[PDB]
RNA sequence: GCCGCGGUAAUACGGAGGGCGCGAGCGUUACCCGGAUUCACUGGGCGUAAAGGGCGUGUAGGCGGCCUGGGGCGUCCCAUGUG
RNA sequence: GGGAGCAAACCGGAUUAGAUACCCGGGUAGUCCACGCCCUAAACGAUGCGCGCUAGGUCUCUGGGUCUCCUGGGGGCCGAAGCU
């Protein structure tokens, strides 16, 4: 899966400030990481549907967040979405 | 997640009562206490008071019931045999001054929110106003 | 005098097979059993006897009942030793509620009680000599304490209510003050004068039933010593 | 002894070898006309017997109808099983506007003016017991605040 | 009119005596509202009576916790025009 | 592509008045796999989802604790009030 070690790298990379174990920026960055991972997966196990479902959720959840973000603040929205390179 | 907190308060009350309980704790809400104050200022409950369930501020609401009864089902009659919200979030209910309800041929009440405070089927009428027909008790 | 007696060995009963209603009368759960709060017990005893007394002094009859073995006998005593009707055997259905009709048997009792001593015994075949004689054995077997007054009670005292809740019911439909010694395996609500306390250990039963009859008599004149309580009392 | 007018009488039936056996149900109302009405449903092998029992059972079951000026104290809706019923007090000299049942009962109730309506199942028996619980649930400005003393 | 009636004793058909109703009218057919809380805002429902979508994800839309302040569109009051 | 067993259809044998069946002996597609369609059902708890409120008892799967007990999640039974 994802090493605690790698998972952190992400977190430490998006934390709006030292510490910051949660938050939008993060929750998103994280979901993403999981998504692609899971993506690449199913891109191999088309037959693995149940897991597909999980993607969607992960997928929507991210939608949600960004939406809040975009709403609350556009600035760091463009920022995040940009750095993660999303919304295609 | 509670859509209409008020309708809840009533229900919490409408349930605690149906079983004969000392007091019930409805979650803190200025506007809620109003329906409470009025609820008591009209003699439907012993009264109430603020509390806190671990940083969680609620409102103890003491229920008033009747005298024990003679015969089967010696269950004491209740002060509130009926409370039901009117204006719901799914359908706001507004009334003009001439439209205010006449709860239980006068024996009843009809709390409601007005531009100038929270009044009842008489009070508001006396003030000659109108507003969101919050509900009705009796 | 009171406390000590009770505190002696006459409180705390049924365990884990209770009724939440009766949660107002109970101190704690020691090693399993529910330890009823005597402190409160007392308070209730009061109002109860108050009533009893406020009735025992106005020419009112009471009906006691206890159809459980671990409390039969005694109830038989305390009743005769007070002239207060009672039920020790099978509490027939519709007694209070169908008195007029149950009475019909009481009358049938004497109907025989009289034919018992008579010259008509010279005749009559063995068929009936056995029929009647037997028909009386049982007849007399159930009404031994349900005769006295040919008028409904002004109240009724009882051991385990729920055990005889049926009587209770009858009582309640006919509007009749209900008083009784109930433990944790019963619901108060439908009990007017509640004597909270053990309903099986004859120890508590005797006591609470004893001081009850005395009190029934204190309002009549003739204060004496207790009644035959011990004979095999543990 | 009061007015004693019977709502309805019927002939039920049961099955058994050789044939069906009958019985009769009589529903009766008994009111003085001052605020006391009783509702007794009597069943027995024969019309008369039924009737009577209804009366007896009735008297044994009555209720204090808190009249007022000749009408009810306030409006009331009472659902009893399939049946439902509305009761609205009308100004004096109005009439007792209700169906056979609520009437027969309300007439002896003592009311002279009351607006009504049977809702849901119109079954006699049930509307009958329905009407009762209706009355049996009425209130006066007195016994109203009599409760909200405090 | 709905329920139903007539198979050789029909209060249901046809005549008669009688009776009830309304009356210069009385009936019939047609159509609208009612009763019908039987499209249900007032005022209904879906476990077995007709009625939960095979399940999920989610767009629009509908609905929304607690506290303080600004605006005042909804809402409410007064006056006036109008009707 | 694969094919042992079973098995609509099919053929025999019986049963029966008949037996296009139930029972018996055989038997193909299918049932299997890959990839792609079809998208139905007594697709049932015949009970939409989310949240709040309203006695307990019992046994059971699983998590935590200063572990005869307390507390969290799920599945069953019996049942307060109340509903029908």
């Amino acid at each position: 899966p994802i090493t605690k070690e790698e998972k952190q790298k992400v977190i430490q990379e998006f934390a709006r400030f030292p510490g910051d174990t949660g938050s939008t920026e993060v929750q998103v960055a994280l979901l993403t990481l999981r998504i692609n991972r899971l993506s690449e997966h199913l891109k191999v196990h088309k037959k693995d549907h149940h897991s597909h479902r999980g993607l969607l959720m992960m997928v929507g959840q991210r939608r949600r967040l960004l939406r809040y973000l975009q709403r609350e603040d556009p600035e760091r929205y463009r920022a995040l979405i940009e750095k993660l390179g999303i919304r295609g | 997640m509670l859509t209409d907190p008020i309708a809840d308060m009533l229900t919490r009350i409408r349930n605690a009562t149906r079983v004969y309980k000392e007091s019930t704790d409805v979650p803190a809400s200025r506007f809620k206490e109003e329906i409470l104050r009025i609820l008591a200022r009209e003699g439907f409950i012993k009264g109430y008071e603020r509390v806190d369930v671990d940083g969680k501020p609620y409102l103890r609401v003491y229920l008033k019931y009747g005298p024990r009864r003679q015969g089967p089902d010696p269950r004491p009659e209740q002060v509130i045999h009926h409370i039901r919200r009117i204006s719901k979030p799914g359908r706001r209910v507004y009334v003009g001054v001439k439209e205010i309800p006449r709860v239980r041929r006068g024996l009843g009440i009809a709390i409601l929110s007005t531009s100038k405070g929270v009044l009842t089927d008489r009070e508001a009428r006396k003030l000659g106003v109108g507003g969101e027909l919050i509900c009705e008790v009796w | 005098v009171k406390e000590l007696l009770e505190a002696g060995v006459h409180f705390g009963h049924e365990r884990k097979r209770w009724n939440p209603k009766f949660a107002r009368y109970i101190y704690a759960e020691r090693n399993g059993i529910h330890i009823i709060d005597l402190q409160k017990t007392m308070e209730e005893l009061e109002r109860t006897f108050r009533f009893i007394e406020d009735l025992a002094m106005r020419g009112g009859t009471i009906l006691f009942v206890g159809t459980k073995k671990q409390a039969q006998d005694i109830v038989r005593m305390e009743a005769e030793r007070a002239g207060m009707p009672y039920v020790n055997q099978r509490w027939l259905g519709g007694m209070l509620t169908n008195f007029k009709t149950i009475s019909q048997r009481v009358h049938r009792l004497e109907e025989l009680e009289a034919l018992f001593a008579s010259p008509e015994i010279e005749e009559r075949p063995k068929k009936e000599q056995v029929r009647l004689k037997h028909e009386l054995e049982r007849l007399q077997k159930y009404l031994s304490g349900f005769r006295l007054l040919k008028r409904l009670p002004d109240a009724i005292f009882v051991v385990d209510p729920t055990k005889e809740a049926i009587a209770v019911r009858e009582a309640r439909k006919l509007f009749i003050p209900v008083i009784a010694l109930a433990d944790t395996d019963s619901d108060p609500d439908l009990v007017d004068y509640i004597i909270p306390g053990n309903d099986d250990a004859i120890r508590s039963i005797q006591l609470i039933l004893s001081r009850a009859v005395d009190l029934i008599i204190q309002a009549r004149g003739g204060v004496v010593e207790p009644s035959p309580s011990y004979a095999l009392v543990q | 002894d009061f007015e004693e007018k019977m709502i309805l009488i019927r002939r039920t039936a049961r099955m058994q070898a050789g044939g069906r056996r009958f019985r009769f149900g009589a529903l009766v109302v008994v009111g003085d006309r001052q605020g006391r009405v009783g509702l007794g449903f009597g069943k027995a092998p024969e019309v008369p017997l039924a009737v009577q029992k209804a009366g007896y059972y009735a008297r044994r079951n009555m209720v204090e109808v808190p009249l007022q000026n000749g009408t009810i104290p306030h409006e009331i809706e009472v659902e009893f099983g399939a049946s439902k019923i509305v009761l609205k007090p009308a100004a004096p000299g109005t009439g007792v506007i209700a169906g056979a049942v609520p009437r027969a009962i309300l007439e002896l109730a003592g009311v002279t003016d009351i607006l009504t309506k049977e809702l849901g199942s119109r079954n006699p028996i049930n509307i009958a017991y329905a009407t009762m619980e209706a009355l049996r649930q009425l209130r006066t400005k007195a016994d109203v605040e009599r409760l909200r003393k405090g």
